[PDB]
């Protein structure tokens, strides 16, 4: 039996070891299926079909890489299920035409829970079958070695999720006011979060922020932002915790407070940044 | 309370319509029809019927005792309030001393002030069960596509598509949702929950009958399908949800009290002479240790330190916490077996910050308990220790017994120094089996169980900006020698938005072999600090990314990008990248990524384009959400969970405001993309946008939602026309103020001088009603069609 | 910079409140019914009518006081109570300032002086009143009197 | 009593309605206020309206009067009209007590109203640097050629101080010279907001 591949490697008679790479989903989320059809890329043929019929199976399959780490699932191989990475000897598949003929095994892998980033590398092995062939002719066995690498790098979708109204302004009403500012955040896959707001300061514990009106600025005032009814510093990470679909509510409230001496009157604005920080 | 009508005008006559102005103006009319501000404080606009009685105006308005206790008053704190029937008039004004009631018909207020004292305690930002709206009878779907091209070198024709579906009800208060997904390469279907969901609020719970998932406090969060009954903290009050113990204290006088951290004040109140005890601090988590400070009336001040320190394991004193779950198990894994399990955890609280906790899980072939302490020690910090027993079998029908002792260990030392997030400590004998382990197969990784898990998470601050994290976690297993490791650092700084961030990764796994190493480096510069201040700019808000990665085995990968929104309204956003690889693999080449997002009100839409060495592909998605009622089918954004209901008949493209281009759909419906659960949300348009012919009553509004509910948002608006009539009797002009009302519509209007009267939301022909004494006048007036175009309209009119 | 917040909103520099001390009158017909002359009034309707301004603004520097009101007919510098059956004949309100200078009652804008005022401290200004008639009997009874003060901002 | 948010109200051209807060401090007391709008040349003229031109106040909350825009553009666009905003507020009285023979004052505030044309050349915040000084035998002639409405004061020409007043665009005001004053003259201007701007110093044209 001689088995080649759409490449210039081939098994010659005897066994050996052969390496195939084949080109896997590059976009994969989380609950996603992953095939790897292994039966376009190996074909076998016997080598005296005439007379000597080949039996030709998977003995076992070891998993490498990110396909070990990231992911699991099943083998199919004329049917039957099996599990994957492999740990049992699959079923005998007769070959005995002269024309090779497709291997008919393949890959159904899902990724574990904690997927994220690139799953496996390209160019990096994915995996390596250890295929027995036999024959009724005599008690010669032959053992192929098939290391299916991956040419094209997949990364399972980690999940990217933004801030509701992005660019949002907001008023004071008149000198004694206050007034919340409205801003949820979400994110589709549940994780640790966290915000700190930056922006220019005013006096040495980076409290009030500074106002840079144009049109006559009222000095002696600024800006301040409150959480729950505290002053939060400007650099400072403020534990949001656990957020999921739901989005949840800032709860930042913005109001006045006092910098200078003597207050004059016309006109304040402050900018501020809010930067999420992950873990 | 007389003013003399010489004041307003020289003229003998002058005007008597002052005299609806002089006294109290009492309202005939029983059914008032005026919101109820208790205390200085809004709560809700009903009708109220007035009966006859002894009051400021002449007439008490009648409240309920059930919708009085409601609102904040105390049954007990009054005598006499619980004789009363339930549909019984509630006197205040002579049960409830020095309670005053007034009414206004012009502004529709219902002014009533009580004393503090008939007002119980209550915590900060509690909002009443009443406010809460359960929703509305409504489906809802939601659909998400996206579809691949990708090319390659060989066999490039490739063409992949996913579509996520999301459908569900809300018939009362039962919320039913369902998911489904379809995969296309180049048709097979998916199915993934079916579950419905009910809040019990006299229990403060929840109901959940389909799939699902338990938490993953005590035991290991595992997936099910059954019945769940378990209690959340949402439906706690604001101030109340997390850990923060409790405070007591002795007064001399009424003095007044300080607690503040972090060298800010976290709450101040005043309290009465006597033992007061507080426990509505918010939840600070690890911020640091709490400083209570009361000064006396004379003076006197005491200053005392209490520690502060919360393991997750933790909850507040005088509090619990259940969660049962029974039915069948659903692994995710065709191979593993589905039996029946039931499981119970409950957590209590102790006085002097102490926590005791316990879990059972019952199956077949499987039952396990465990009970935990959880102890605030204080100044050291704060751990929980429990322990776990468990008699399980193998799918070989082999009992094994096992023990396991988790140990948890949190501090605070931000007080000139770093404080700690977590010390984890796992411990198990050699025959301890989780229920994952237990039903792999009926007739595999259970060769090895975990026997040693080590967390560490390490928070410390450097100057004022710079942050360093560390998270390491070690992993044993009995008989074999392989060890699990995965160790991060992170070093996060900002010079003024420059942000900088340098991370290390190690990682080894147990069946793997050789450790794998990832240093990366990431810059991120804003281009807004660098350019002046330019409405017509059209750069600002872009900011370049700058990001190295290193294997340490040889590979350099570099990553330099720009992004920003290109947009009037930030609708858009646009994210163009070039990379460059080598070394490593060997494969070498310029990396690029432009993509581009625009968010709509009706839907998601993006495009993506990948160009690499050898391999190209191109994402192309769009998602949106609908949303069927009685009134109508509005489309808008993926309905995220709560939602509210913008209903607004007549601004046609009205914009909500502070939201990125939610706008009103053809109808002048539409629907909020994210709404916080359980919390005051107030929706407001932009007047501005606002058609120039449409005037709204109120561009404000204030709802509170349900979690999984839809509730409307009503903003009423009026297409009328605005009028400046110059109305004349006798060919004299009307007295000052006389009061005008249109009677096609509920407009009304005072005179402003020499007979002008200012009327908005009037047709282009009716007429009106003119009084100030003991209906003077009946006027009529009629205009041109072509009057509507004009902005403001003037003319005159007499009376018979 | 995921996300930026514009903080924005103007801040209006407060004018000056003020709250006008109503002057009551006690003379009973005693000094004018004695009198009985009417040629220069009785100075009955003498009292120092005080009005506070606080708590002013930070900007306020001057302010112009004016008066108006019903003109007597007999008397031009002077203002004629309220005309009723127990009005008293032949009486009349006069003002005057500190330094007993009557000022002219509805007169125009350009022609009162400004007046100077201390910034961001209470202040109180004290105008004197007096009596005035030019020919009519008393008739004693009760006496209303209607007028008002102008305060022109700068 | 009564306070006046802001005692200067501004208009600019294409806009629809302003606002002014009004303010009660007396608690104890009752006061009604009446709002109208008054040409410069003193005549009741209707271009402009209060929409709650008549109201009474009780204890002390503040309140929000609106001014629409009735003018049909019907007004100059090179210059900003001027207009007078009285706000008049009337008291309460005991009923038993209005027996007893008192007399009681009213309050009235004047505001200065500026109706500002959309587009205007010169900028608002460096209108104040033109200015123009005439030194006449016995009295002083400034005029401002900039098309904007300024408030001068402070007016201290050497140890003498001239007595405040107020200039029109496209226009002179005179006003009485000391024969003692000094060579330079010192003037300090209002801003629109009403901040009190640096004292600057002009020449002669």
């Amino acid at each position: 039996f001689a088995c080649k591949t759409a490449n210039g490697t081939a098994i010659p008679i005897g066994g050996g070891s052969a390496n195939v790479y084949v080109n896997l989903a590059p976009v994969v989320n989380v609950g996603q299926n992953l095939v790897v059809d292994l039966s376009t890329q190996i074909f076998c043929h016997n080598d005296y079909p005439e007379t000597i019929t080949d039996y030709v199976t998977l003995q076992r399959g070891s998993a490498y890489g990110g396909v070990l780490s990231n992911f699991s699932g099943t083998v199919k191989y004329s049917g039957s299920s099996y599990p994957f990475p492999t740990t049992s000897e699959t079923p005998r598949v007769v070959y005995n035409s002269r024309t090779d003929k497709p291997w008919p095994v393949a890959l159904y892998l899902t990724p574990v829970s904690s997927a994220g980033g690139v799953a496996i590398k390209a160019g990096s092995l994915i995996a390596v079958l250890i295929l027995r062939q036999t024959n009724n002719y005599n008690s010669d066995d032959f053992q192929f070695v098939w290391n299916i690498y991956a040419n094209n790098d997949v990364v399972v979708p980690t999940g990217g999720c933004d801030v509701s109204a992005r660019d949002v302004t907001v008023t004071l009403p008149d000198y004694p006011g206050s007034v919340p500012i409205p801003l949820t955040v979400y994110c589709a896959k549940s994780q640790n979060l966290g915000y700190y707001l930056s922006g220019t300061t005013a006096d040495a514990g980076n409290s009030i922020f500074t106002n840079t009106a144009s049109f006559s600025p009222a000095q002696g005032v600024g800006v301040q932002l409150t959480r729950n009814g505290t002053i939060i510093p400007a650099n400072n990470t403020v534990s949001l915790g656990a957020v999921g679909t739901s989005a949840v509510s800032l709860g930042l409230t913005a109001n006045y407070a006092r910098t200078g001496g003597q207050v004059t009157a016309g006109n304040v604005q402050s900018i501020i940044g809010v930067t999420f920080v992950y873990q | 309370l007389y003013f003399n009508p010489r004041f307003l005008a020289d003229d003998p006559q002058a005007v008597a319509d002052l005299s609806r102005f002089e006294n109290g103006q009492e309202l005939p009319p029983g059914t008032y029809r005026v919101d109820i501000y208790l205390n200085n404080g809004y709560m809700a606009t009903r009708d109220v019927t007035f009966n006859t009685g002894d009051s400021e105006q002449g007439i008490v308005p009648c409240l309920t005792r059930a919708q009085l206790a409601s609102m904040g008053l105390n049954t007990a704190s009054v005598a006499g309030m619980n004789l009363l029937a339930d549909d019984a008039c509630v006197p205040l004004t002579t049960m409830v001393q020095d309670a005053t009631a007034h009414l206004d018909v012009g502004q529709q207020r219902l002014n009533l002030t009580i004393p503090q004292a008939f007002m119980s305690n209550r915590a900060r930002g509690y909002i009443p069960p009443e406010l809460w709206d359960p929703g509305i009878n409504a489906g809802l779907l939601n659909y998400n596509f996206s579809g691949n091209s990708v090319q390659n070198r060989i066999g490039g024709n490739s063409h992949y598509a996913y579509l996520n579906l999301q459908s569900g009800l809300n018939i009362g208060a039962w919320r039913l949702r369902d998911n489904t997904t379809w995969s296309y390469n180049s048709n097979k279907w998916q199915h993934i929950n079916t579950w419905l969901e009910r809040d019990i609020i006299p229990l403060r719970s929840r109901l959940t009958l389909g799939d699902g998932y338990t938490q993953g406090d005590i035991f290991d969060g595992i997936n099910f399908r059954g019945a769940q009954l378990a209690s959340d903290d949402n439906m706690l009050p604001d101030s109340q949800r997390g850990f923060a113990p409790v405070i007591h204290g002795i007064a001399r006088g009424t003095a007044q009290v300080t607690i503040k951290q972090n060298g800010y004040d976290i709450y101040n109140s005043t309290v009465p002479p006597g033992p007061f005890t507080i426990n509505d601090i918010y939840a600070a988590g690890n911020s640091g240790d709490l400083q209570v400070t009361i000064k006396e009336a004379d003076g006197s001040t005491q200053i005392f330190t209490v520690p502060y320190s919360s393991v997750p394991l933790l909850q507040r004193e005088g509090h619990t916490r259940y969660s049962i779950t029974a039915g069948e198990y659903r692994s995710g894994n065709a191979q593993q077996e589905k039996p029946r399990f039931f499981q119970s955890t409950l957590l209590h609280g102790l006085p002097a910050g102490w926590t005791i906790y316990g879990g059972t899980q019952l199956a077949d072939r499987y039952r396990a308990f465990n009970f935990g302490i959880g102890k605030n020690m204080g100044a050291l910090g704060a751990l929980s220790v429990d322990m776990t027993q468990a008699n399980s079998t193998l799918p070989d029908d082999s009992q094994h017994d096992g023990q396991s002792v988790r140990f948890l260990y949190n501090k605070s030392l931000n007080e000139s120094g770093t404080n700690i997030q977590l010390v984890g400590y796992r411990y198990s004998t050699s025959g301890y089996f989780n229920f994952a382990d237990t039903t792999y197969s009926r007739m595999y990784n259970l060769a090895y169980n975990k026997r040693g898990k080590l967390q560490l998470t390490v928070t410390q601050q450097l100057g004022r900006t710079s942050t360093l994290y560390l998270s390491g976690s070690h992993q044993t297993y009995w008989g074999t020698s392989n060890v699990d490791e995965q160790f991060q650092a992170g070093l996060n700084t900002a010079f003024e938005d420059i942000n900088w961030t340098l991370s290390y990764s190690l990682t080894k796994n147990a069946w793997q072999k050789g450790r794998d190493q990832m240093l990366a480096l990431n810059v991120n510069i804003p281009f807004s600090h660098w350019l002046r201040s330019d409405s017509k700019s059209q750069w600002r808000h872009a900011s370049a990314s700058y990001s190295m990665s290193h294997d340490l085995n040889g590979r350099m990968t570099n990553l330099a990008g720009v992004y920003g929104t290109l947009l009037e309204d930030n609708n858009l956003s646009y994210s163009v990248q070039t990379g460059y690889a080598g070394g490593g693999d060997g494969n070498s080449g310029s990396t690029g990524y432009a993509t581009l997002n625009y968010r709509g009100g009706y839907g998601n839409a993006n495009i993506g384009y990948s160009h690499s060495d050898d391999i190209k592909q191109l994402y192309y998605g769009v998602s949106g959400g609908v949303l069927a009622h009685a009134n109508g089918v509005t489309l808008g954004q993926p309905l995220n969970d709560t939602v509210v209901l913008v209903k607004a008949p007549g601004a046609k493209d009205a914009k909500v405001e502070n939201q990125t281009g939610v706008r009103t759909d053809w109808r002048g419906y539409a629907v909020l993309p994210y709404a916080t659960e359980y919390r005051e949300n107030r929706v407001a348009l932009d007047t501005n946008t606002l058609a120039d012919n449409v005037d709204l009553d109120n561009a404000v509004a204030n709802v509170v939602p349900t979690r999984g509910a839809i509730v409307r948002a009503e903003f009423k608006a009026r297409v009328g026309i605005k009028l400046l009539m110059t109305l004349t009797h006798n060919n004299k002009p009307l007295p000052f103020g006389a009061m005008v009302t249109s009677e096609s519509s509920q407009s009304s209007g005072i005179v402003a001088d020499n007979g002008q009267v200012y009327l908005s939301g009037m047709p282009l022909a009716g007429k009106v009603q003119v009084k100030w004494g003991e209906a003077h006048c009946v006027a009529n007036y009629q205009l041109p069609p072509e009057s509507q175009q004009q902005l403001l309209t003037q003319l005159s009119a007499e009376c018979r | 910079a995921d996300s930026t917040i514009t903080i924005r909103g103007y801040v209006r520099d407060n004018g000056c409140s003020v709250a006008a001390e109503s002057t009551n009158f006690t003379v009973d017909l005693m000094e004018n019914a004695a009198k009985q002359f009417n040629n220069i009034g009785a100075t009955t309707p003498v009292v120092p009518f005080r009005i506070l301004l606080s708590p002013c603004g930070n900007a306020v520097s001057a302010v112009k006081v004016g008066f108006t009101g019903v003109a007597d007919s007999h008397n031009a510098n002077l203002l004629a109570l309220e005309n009723t059956v127990s009005a008293a004949s032949g009486l009349g309100i006069q003002l005057l300032n500190e330094q007993q200078n009557q000022i002219p009652l509805n007169a125009p804008s350009s022609a009162l002086s400004w007046t100077t005022l201390t910034p961001g401290k209470p202040n109180t200004l004290n105008f004197y009143a007096r009596l005035m008639a030019t020919q009519v009997p008393v008739t004693a009874g009760h006496i209303n009197a209607t007028a008002t003060f102008t305060l022109e901002y700068q | 009593g009564v306070a006046l948010g802001a005692t200067r109200v501004i208009y600019p051209a294409g806009q629809k309605q302003v606002q002014l807060a009004v303010t009660n401090n007396d608690e104890n007391s009752t006061y009604l206020i009446q709002s109208w709008v008054e040409n410069a040349d003193g005549v009741k003229d209707g271009r402009f309206i209060v929409t709650p031109p008549l109201f009474a106040m009780k204890g002390k909350k503040e309140n929000t009067l609106r001014i629409l825009d009735a003018t049909n553009n019907q007004l100059p666009q090179d210059r900003e009209s001027l207009f007078w905003m009285n706000v008049k507020a009337i008291p309460s009285m005991d009923k038993s007590k209005l027996t007893e023979n008192t007399l009681q004052l009213a309050i009235i505030s004047r505001i200065k109203l500026y109706y500002r044309p959309a587009k205007l050349a010169l900028p608002p915040d460096q209108a104040a640097e033109k200015l123009r000084f005439r030194r006449s035998a016995n009295s002083l002639t400034l005029i401002n050629p900039t098309p904007y409405y300024l408030t001068v004061t402070e007016l201290n020409a050497g140890t003498r101080v001239l007595e405040n007043a107020l200039v029109p665009p496209m226009g002179e005001s005179t006003v009485k010279l000391p024969s003692d004053a000094g060579s330079n003259i010192t003037y300090r201007t209002i801003n629109d907001y009403g901040a009190l701007t640096p004292k600057m110093t002009g020449v002669m044209e």
